[PDB]
């Protein structure tokens, strides 16, 4: 019974619900205002056919959001929004602006420490789920898949208990918890929360997805990354997972075709144009160089760093902006452990680090695989040139 | 020439026959790894890299879907190869496969191609089970 | 908070519970090794795998997961049972009424063939012509 | 300085410009790592790769010579129909098979995806060369202690010792490594099994407890020592009978 | 590889109690071994001695026999 | 499954022992099925 | 029930081993002259490997 | 419910724990060691003698693969193309080749 | 010592198939 149904109203602020439906477009609060009226229905008074007779007389006056806005919040529902409504608009928010969403990875390690490849029947999982957190916390969680990505993304939201305030009777709501499922992946997203709800929701859906051997979640990254579609580019069930930087050629397969094919266009007959390299110590020695062989460093610099020749597509954007990495080198000069703490911090380290040696500030020639972009969003160790990740 | 050119045609469509196998190695250089030995200036490989690729047949399209490229490259104190790059996804576990295939370490090329046969295997049957169940919506039997 | 008292008593029964078990799986681990196989009635073929198992820790097990891969071997798996409840032939040929129909079915097979090879010959030719 | 590099490129000049994660074009390596290192002992030949241009199909014509067993290797000779651009394969059939392989490639190649019937044949082959290895290596060690034949076309190892506790009774064991190739049914690859038989005096052993012993020792000691202590307990008790 | 302080202690504490644990089980380990290396010697002895007798009453069989179709012709 | 009036602790030992021999059948029946279809396979290639 | 289609299926295996058992099943006795045949190939056969 | 969260938490890592799987496949170990010794013995016993117990008979075939091994001789036997017949042919055409 | 008693046995087996 403290598990939260699709119909109960709980009190939310109208000023926030107000510039929360601001965002959104119009065509999408017309597909929200048809499916919530034909579903649960509303204090406005009419068929279903009226209501979307009366939406196209909207949307064929070409009136702004703001009004709509007014309507669906002062007279379609006037009491208050259910559950469901501020679940769904707030969805359709994260749909709207990925970049405004940060996500934390955590492997679904299992048993002997074999990766779980995580598959979910929704209903039941959605039904198994709310009914382990309604033991605990007045719990409503909803569940849709995304209309790109190949994900299942929850929204898990608990609610509460409530000088003289007079009365309310509230049911006062917090930020909501997302977990996001991809298909077939040990690795799950789950929003940047480290209160103890946040461990709660982990700790249920991690007893709830199992139902066979106990599995734990492993956070394999404590930097969150924004963007979901960046995440799945790194951590998701993608071939661009572990080939990244200058391996994403081999992620994206750009260089060999099938062997099936002409062989007259064959990379070993046709050949490719490239510069004799010095392995000389010539960088910090040395204007005005010829324009194709500064097409050929560019190019260089451009393989380096994103893989590919003209890369994957300003320029300097790699296929995944990362915030934050830091390497710690260590090398072992005459038995001695020399260790070198390199931090990083921007919008894209990688394309920063790519337009620092076109301009002739690092020399690319030496830059490591590491700093060039390869096994990127992932910071720790390099010891005897084996990158290994931090925990 | 055009002798060189004929014995270079050869060679590519030899090689496209070894493909068509499904599971070839090719020689790979890591440019980091290379060093210069200084006595003349040979350039040589520091650590040795192996790459090995994937190529399933599709029957249903009678098309060769796109390789998937597992590069591995040799450690620096112990001769053995360790998984470095692959671009194969994450519900085949390739970091535990290569960790059973020979109980952890791997030396000998046989080690390598029985990895690479024990992946190819669970690529064939991602795309042996999508074929059979596209073969079922395309004779129009489900909807 | 009465019912998160109750829950909170489940939780920590079953943590007492579990935390038991796995001590005395621990320690009947132990004593089974102590006092089981490692004394005089070990097969002396089983000395070497006892050896890299428990007396230095290669060649075992991790030869055999080589080679179920390199053969693509099969062995013949071992009837699951529990309880030490051994299999019943009689109850399951009773269960599978086609097995006995397979048996003489199989025995008339091999004796035609069987008779065949001896008319054939093929044994008396090989060995006279190597 | 700009230079161009092809399919003969030398391997220090490659090695000289070198500054991308491609593989290296240099063919007489990728042939080399082709022939030495990824299929060992298989002479591979193609002879004609003649076009009909007006269709923009290749016609292709290859040998494929498994000679891991070099006193009587089997070959095979298929033809290949390409489409030279939006790579399909319409058509591809088989036109010549060696006789002494003939029928297990007959019920392999019957069905299509002949991706599978190569690695299938090479497979067979390799799995075919370690069995003749293993049961050789198992002829040596016991070709003086016991009495060592092979029947059922080597597919059979038959070892017999005679034993002292009644009137000079004798222990046979049988060991089978027979090999399956997938016509009718669960994936592509030639599979293989093992399984064991103990005769004295000519009385069947129990063959439940006897597959147990084979599971057991083989699951703990591989094939080729699991064999072996398999040899040992069925054909040496007076060791083993302290 | 640890980077807070914390963390650097309590896995140096782990790491310790890991390597007496592993002392104590490579200790025991040993005299287990020792145990198996002694009844594998002295199995191995007690069969040399039994097949070395069995080949005994074999020659004693075959001289028995030798005689009896020296008898015979 | 776990093993323990009597006539209800009589009657669930006998049907978890009926259940296990019904496992003990199904996989041997299966094994034998697999070998029954690879020796028809065999008989059918050399019909054919 | 699994057990019932497993032994229909095991019965049709069956008739099916049954139905080539009575393909295959030709009554003969010439044995002795391939026996004989054989004997005397191999005779001369050593003959000429002894020259 | 702090506390509630923290004892659940150590169950998930205490019941997915990497010693309990450990214990667990020891476990597993130990019971297929002591199983094999023991028909080992057995096996030994009764190909030696003084047993006292069934084990020698085989009268049921639940599990026999000679019918297997039978097949795959008698079709290697009268095989079309390689079989026995054709290798006296092919002796034939030999013999036929190196003499006229 | 097993190849000499194996020989031995062999031997056994060659006057028990003479004999009568």
């Amino acid at each position: 019974e403290l598990r939260l149904e699709d119909n109960y109203v709980p009190t939310s602020d109208t000023l926030v619900v107000f510039k929360q439906l601001m965002k959104l477009p119009v065509t999408v609060l017309y597909d929200l205002t048809l499916s919530w009226f034909a579903k649960f229905g509303g204090s406005f008074d009419g068929d279903i056919y009226l209501l979307t007779e009366t939406l196209d007389l909207l949307i064929e006056k070409g009136v702004r959001r703001n009004v709509i806005v007014n309507r669906i919040l002062y007279v379609y529902w006037p009491d208050g929004l259910n559950v469901f409504q501020l679940a769904e608009i707030d969805c359709h928010l994260m749909i709207s602006k990925p970049e405004k969403f940060k996500w934390l990875p955590s492997k679904a390690l299992r048993g002997d420490g074999k990766p779980y490849v995580v598959k979910l029947q929704p209903a039941k999982f959605i039904e198994n789920l709310q009914t382990d957190l309604a033991k605990i916390y007045h719990c409503h969680v909803y569940m849709f898949k995304h209309p790109s990505l190949p994900v299942l993304i929850t929204r898990i939201q608990l609610f509460d208990s409530n000088l003289d305030k007079f009365q309310g009777k509230p049911l006062i709501s917090r930020r909501p918890y997302y977990v996001a499922f991809p298909l077939n992946s040990p690795i799950i997203f789950h929003s940047v929360d480290k209160d103890i709800y946040a461990r709660l929701v982990l700790q249920s859906i991690s007893r709830t997805i199992s139902e066979r051997e106990t599995i734990i979640f492993k956070p394999v990254q404590k930097i969150p990354v924004k963007s979901i579609h960046n995440i799945m580019t790194l951590l998701g069930p993608s071939r661009f997972a572990e080939s990244m930087g200058p391996w994403e050629c081999y992620a994206s397969a750009n260089f060999e075709r099938s062997p099936l094919h002409d062989y007259k266009k064959h990379q070993g007959l046709t050949g490719k144009k490239v510069m004799v390299r010095e392995f000389d110590d010539s960088f910090l020695n040395d204007g005005k160089e010829e324009p194709e062989i500064r097409r050929l460093r560019l190019e260089k610099n451009m393989i380096k760093f994103k893989g590919s020749a003209n890369g994957v597509m300003s320029r300097y954007s790699s296929l995944v902006p990362i915030e934050k990495v830091g390497f710690t080198l260590k090398n072992e000069i005459n038995s001695r452990i020399i260790t070198i703490k390199l931090k990083f911090n921007g919008n894209d380290i990688f394309g920063g680090l790519h337009e620092l040696c076109d301009k002739n500030l690092i020399n690319i020639d030496k830059v490591p695989g590491w700093l060039a972009g390869e096994n990127g969003s992932f910071s720790g160790t390099i010891m005897n040139g084996d990158f290994q990740r931090e925990q | 020439s055009t002798s060189d050119r004929s014995e270079l045609e050869d060679y590519i469509v030899l090689e496209n026959v070894y493909r068509m196998f499904g599971i070839t190695f090719f020689p790979l250089v890591d440019p980091i790894d290379l060093k210069i030995k200084d006595a003349s200036g040979e350039i040589f490989v520091d650590r040795e890299m192996l790459g090995i690729r994937l190529e399933v047949f599709s029957e249903r399209t009678s098309q060769f879907e796109k390789p998937h490229y597992v590069l591995l490259k040799k450690r620096i104190k112990s001769n053995s190869w360790f998984l470095f790059k692959h671009t194969i996804p994450s519900f085949i576990d390739v970091q535990g496969i290569f960790d059973d295939t020979n109980g952890g370490l791997v030396i000998s090329h046989d080690d390598a191609y029985l990895f690479a046969k024990r992946v190819f295997l669970q690529l064939v049957e991602v795309q042996k089970r999508r074929q059979i169940f596209k073969d079922l919506e395309a004779k129009k039997i489900i909807h | 908070n009465e019912r998160l008292e109750a829950i909170l008593s489940r939780e920590q029964n079953l943590l007492e519970e579990t935390r038991k078990l796995c001590m005395n799986l621990k320690t009947n681990n132990k004593k089974r090794l102590t006092e089981k196989l490692i004394q005089k009635d070990l097969h002396p073929v089983l000395n070497k795998a006892m050896e890299y198992t428990y007396g230095l820790e290669p060649d075992g097990p991790v030869t055999f997961r080589n080679d179920s891969h390199e053969l693509n071997l099969m062995l013949n798996d071992p009837i699951k049972s529990t309880a030490d409840v051994r299999l019943d032939k009689e109850e399951v040929l009773s269960l599978l009424p086609s097995l006995k129909e397979y048996t003489k079915k199989s025995k008339e097979l091999k004796e035609t063939m069987g008779q065949m090879i001896s008319d054939s010959h093929e044994e008396e030719i090989k060995e006279v012509f190597v | 300085r700009v230079e161009r590099i092809n399919g003969l490129t030398n391997l220090q000049k490659e090695l000289v410009t070198k500054y991308d994660t491609l593989p290296l074009l240099n063919m007489n390596l990728r042939l080399s790592y082709l022939r030495d290192h990824t299929y060992p002992h298989l002479q591979v030949s193609v002879q004609s790769r003649d076009r009909v241009h007006n269709d923009g199909i290749e016609v292709l014509v290859v040998n494929y010579k498994f000679c891991r067993n070099t006193m009587n290797p089997f070959e095979i000779q298929f033809k290949m129909f390409y489409k030279f651009e939006d790579s399909t394969l319409l058509k591809w059939e088989i036109l010549r098979i060696s006789t002494n392989v003939r029928l297990k490639a007959k019920q392999l190649l019957a069905t299509r995806n002949f991706q599978k019937c190569l690695l299938s044949l090479y497979e067979f082959d390799k799995i075919k060369s370690k069995k003749t290895g293993i049961f050789q290596n198992l002829i040596n060690l016991l070709k003086r202690k016991t009495r060592c034949y092979l029947m059922n076309n080597s597919d059979s190892l038959i070892v017999e010792r005679v034993i002292r506790e009644g009137r000079l009774t004798t222990i046979k064991l049988q060991i089978n490594f027979i090999i399956t190739m997938p016509g009718e049914r669960n994936c592509f690859l030639p599979m293989s099994k093992i399984s064991i038989a103990l005769w004295k005096g000519g009385e069947r052993f129990n063959q439940i407890d006897l597959d147990e012993i084979c599971y057991g020792l083989i699951k703990e000691y591989g094939v080729k020592t699991g064999l072996k202590e398999i040899c040992n307990v069925c054909l040496f008790p007076d060791m083993y009978a302290r | 590889r640890e980077s807070s302080k914390a963390a650097i202690l309590a896995c140096a504490a782990e790491y310790i109690q890991k390597l007496k644990e592993t002392d104590e089980a490579n200790i025991e380990k040993w005299t287990l071994q020792k145990l198996l290396s002694e009844q594998n010697a002295s199995q191995l002895a007690s069969a040399n001695e039994k097949l070395q007798e069995e080949l005994g009453n074999a020659y004693k069989e075959i001289e028995y026999m030798k005689r009896v179709l020296r008898k015979e012709g | 499954l776990p093993q323990m009036d009597l006539k209800v602790l009589s009657e669930y030992s006998n049907l978890r022992k009926d259940l296990i021999l019904k496992c003990q059948a199904l996989q041997i029946g299966e094994s034998k099925l697999s070998d029954i279809l690879s020796q028809t396979n065999s008989i059918n290639s050399l019909t054919t | 029930q699994r057990l019932q289609i497993l032994d229909d299926a095991i019965q049709e295996k069956t008739s099916e081993l049954a139905e080539f058992e009575n393909m295959v099943r030709s009554p003969s006795a010439g044995d002795n002259a391939i026996p004989g045949l054989l004997q005397i190939i191999q005779s001369y056969i050593n003959l000429l490997e002894e020259n | 419910n702090q506390q509630i969260i923290s004892v659940r938490n150590e169950i998930q890592e205490l019941k997915a724990g990497k010693d309990w799987h450990d214990l667990q496949n020891e476990q597993a170990k130990l019971n297929d060691k002591v199983k094999l010794n023991k028909r080992l013995n057995d096996l030994t016993s009764t190909l030696l003698g003084k047993y006292e117990g069934s084990q020698d008979s085989e009268d049921d075939s639940i599990r026999d693969d000679s019918n297997i091994l039978d097949i795959a001789h008698f079709v290697d036997l009268m095989d079309p193309y390689n079989g026995l017949l054709k290798k006296i042919n092919k002796i034939n055409e030999n013999l036929s080749n190196e003499l006229q």
